[PDB]
């Protein structure tokens, strides 16, 4: 019953993982996106100030 | 002779009870290996599924 008990909280930190690894995952992919954005921005505005 | 014949009696009947204690215990330890074997195997289950 423990180690039940333990198999859904071990479960749990791995569907809690999953759920904080999709939100770093997705978050660092969209800011990826960001940084991206950003970049291509800056080198946009570099060959405008070129 | 009589000493001896309701002793015969008493150590026949402490004979039945000891056979009695023989078989109360053997049998007692029997289905303590029943017993056993069913935590035993109820453990090994346990064990198995912890």
């Amino acid at each position: 019953e423990k180690y039940s008990q333990k198999e859904d909280k071990y479960e749990e930190e791995i569907k809690v993982l999953s759920d904080k690894l999709k939100e770093a995952e997705t978050r660092a992919e969209f800011a990826e996106r960001s940084v991206t954005k950003l970049e291509k921005s800056i080198d946009d505005l570099e060959d405008e100030l070129y | 002779y009589e000493e001896v014949a309701r002793k015969l009696v008493i150590i026949e009947s402490d004979l039945e009870r000891a056979e009695e204690r023989a078989e109360l215990s053997e049998g007692k330890c029997a289905e303590l290996e029943e017993e056993l074997k069913t935590v035993t195997n109820n453990l090994k289950s346990l064990e198995a599924q912890a």
